[PDB]
């Protein structure tokens, strides 16, 4: 059996680690709901 | 029982120990999350029972105790910030600027963060402080990093 606990407020918080790209990817989605790339 | 407003842990006993599985947000009285997180299964709060209201698999959500809420978009020119909440680690906040997943039905946003699966569920929010998605439905790229989705339900 699942359980839920709360982890904190939903704010943006200034002044944050600033990371990661922003890549444009093709992609498929199937009827699971899974993702895959399209090349 | 617990009803406030913010980001939850999804957590698990049927393993070793406690464990999460996913991560999740509450608003407006409703649970929202992503669907491979529960399956689609009865959630606990204290003594209090979450029941699922909405599910999709394609779309790999889920909402508990009533109708998905958040409405909120990226406007595909801001910095986003991702709300990883990881297994067993402090809420922390990561400002990231959003890619593209071009798809046949058109363009959805992708934040480039690599999480643990335990963090699936994680709001990603805009500027004002609005949920515009959930991070944890993706794929790997070339370079074995992962790539999400900006996943958003439908209001009505
Ligand atoms: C290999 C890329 C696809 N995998 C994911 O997106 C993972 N979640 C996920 C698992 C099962 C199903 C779905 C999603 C939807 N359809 C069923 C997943 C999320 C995160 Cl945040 C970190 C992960 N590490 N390894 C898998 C992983």
């Amino acid at each position: 059996d699942m359980y839920i606990e709360r982890a904190g407020d939903i704010t943006w918080e200034k002044d944050a680690e600033v990371t990661g790209n922003s890549p444009r990817l093709d992609v498929a989605l199937d009827e699971s709901g899974d993702f895959s790339l399209v090349e | 029982g617990e009803t406030t407003d913010g980001v939850y842990r999804v957590m698990t006993r049927r393993l070793l120990g406690s464990t999460q599985v996913g991560v999740g947000v509450m608003q407006e009285g409703v649970f929202h999350t992503m669907w491979h997180v529960t399956k689609g299964a009865a959630l606990r709060s204290g003594e209090g029972r979450l029941d699922p209201y909405w599910g999709d698999v394609k779309q790999d959500l889920v909402s508990y105790c009533g109708p998905w809420k958040l409405d909120a978009a990226w406007d595909g020119l801001s910095e986003v910030q991702l709300l990883a909440v990881p297994p067993g680690e402090r809420a922390k906040n990561i400002q990231t600027l959003p890619g593209i997943f071009k798809t046949k039905d058109g363009d959805i946003g992708a934040v480039a963060l690599d999480y643990p699966a335990g963090t699936s569920g994680s709001p990603i929010l805009d500027k004002c402080g609005r949920v515009i998605g959930l991070y944890g439905n993706g794929v790997v790229i070339k370079n074995g990093s992962y790539v999400s989705a900006i996943t958003q339900g439908k209001r009505e």
